[PDB]
Formats: structure tokens, C-alpha cells, sequence
């Protein structure tokens, strides 16, 4: 269970400049971040060894996010994982894997906790790491959007738990994709 | 901590802001 604070609200930032979140809505979107993390790795993980491979590369990544991810967020999901890892061959200068890849979300720690999740010999991919921190990103901006358009709607300044609440019920994929995702633990 | 089943009185929120360090 790791710590993605600083990321989320940098995604925040770009999408709600002058709107902000309360502490206990952070602790909400940490879980949503780990979890489906975990759910992802965890499939991922699994159909590198159904295929026979010996490294989870971006192709299981996206094969799990269309098994978990639902409709339209797994086509959408699957667009960002792919133009981050192109973004990120493309330009190499930038020092940081997270810059290259024009990501917030941190892609060096991302490659080391998918690690853990690899179990035998098997190898974790650089390109996995990136497509997987870019889909998470893009799962949390679109949370962001609706929680700070919910708050926005009624006429308040700050992100709290009500408006994560109305922002994934009210939205029938990820309200169906955070269902699914708490049956899961 | 407070995890995704939260999610389903939310409004009851006293939590201070979440910032970052201006330096």
C-alpha cells in the first residue's frame, strides 16, 4: 500500500486549477489508485503466464485493462497507456521516465511495485511500468474531472468524499468498475 | 484508512485541506 498524494494532486491541478481537496478525499482516491493497482498487476501478472511469457510487457497490461476496465474507460485507458509509451521512445532527452512519457504519476515507482507483484523469474518491462502509470493517471483525472465538476456545480471550492461519491455513482462504468473492484479484495 | 467501500453521510467532512509544500 503505497503513497500517490503528491501525483494525484498535480492531476488535480490540471484539470481543477482553483479547486481543492480535503485530506479525507485524498485517502480515498490513495485506495482507488492502490486498488485497482493491484487488480491490474494481479491479472497482468497471470496472463503473462497463460501466454508462456517470461515478462509482463505492455501487450498483458493491455489485455488486463480491457478484462477489468469496462466499455468505453478500457478503449480510452488503452489509447493513453499507448501514446505514453510512444511519447516516451519518441523523446528521450527528458531525465525522468514520468517526463518522457508526459506523465504526473511517478513511473519509477510504479515499475518497482508491479515488481511484486511478478512471482517466479519473471520480468517486469519498462514499457509495462509505463502503460500501466499512465493508465492509473488516466483513471484518476477522470474521477478528478467529475468530483471537481460536481463541486463546481454546487458552487462550492473543495473535492470531499460527497463529491468522489456523486462523481462515481452517478457514472454507470467506473461505478461499475469500483463495484467490481471492492468484491475483488 | 478510509478505503473505496466508504463510497457506498460523505458530506460530514472536517478534514483539513490536502496542500503541498510552496517550498
Amino acid at each position: 500500500k503505497e503513497t500517490y498524494s503528491s501525483y494525484i494532486y498535480k492531476v488535480l491541478k490540471q484539470t481543477h486549477p482553483d479547486t481543492g481537496i480535503s485530506q479525507k478525499s485524498m485517502s480515498i482516491l490513495n485506495s482507488f489508485v492502490n486498488d485497482i493497482f493491484e487488480r491490474i498487476a494481479t491479472e497482468a501478472s497471470k496472463l503473462a503466464a497463460y501466454n508462456k511469457k517470461s515478462t509482463i510487457s505492455a501487450r498483458e497490461i493491455q489485455t488486463a485493462v480491457r478484462l477489468i476496465l469496462p466499455g468505453e474507460l478500457a478503449k480510452h485507458a488503452v489509447s493513453e497507456g499507448t501514446r505514453a509509451v510512444t511519447k516516451y521512445s519518441s523523446s528521450t532527452q527528458a531525465q525522468s521516465s514520468s517526463a518522457r512519457a508526459g506523465l504526473q504519476f511517478p513511473v519509477g515507482r510504479i515499475k518497482r511495485y508491479l515488481k511484486r507483484h511478478a512471482t517466479g523469474r519473471t520480468r517486469v518491462g519498462s514499457k509495462a511500468a509505463i502503460y500501466l502509470t499512465a493508465v492509473l493517471e488516466y483513471l484518476t483525472a477522470e474521477v478528478l474531472e467529475l468530483a471537481g465538476n460536481a463541486a463546481k456545480d454546487l458552487k462550492v471550492k473543495r473535492i470531499t468524499p460527497r463529491h468522489l461519491q456523486l462523481a462515481i455513482r452517478g457514472d454507470d462504468e467506473l461505478d461499475s468498475l469500483i463495484r467490481a473492484t471492492i468484491a475483488s479484495g | 484508512s478510509v478505503g473505496l467501500s466508504a463510497l457506498f453521510d460523505l458530506d460530514l467532512d472536517d478534514s483539513e485541506d490536502f496542500t503541498v509544500n510552496s517550498s
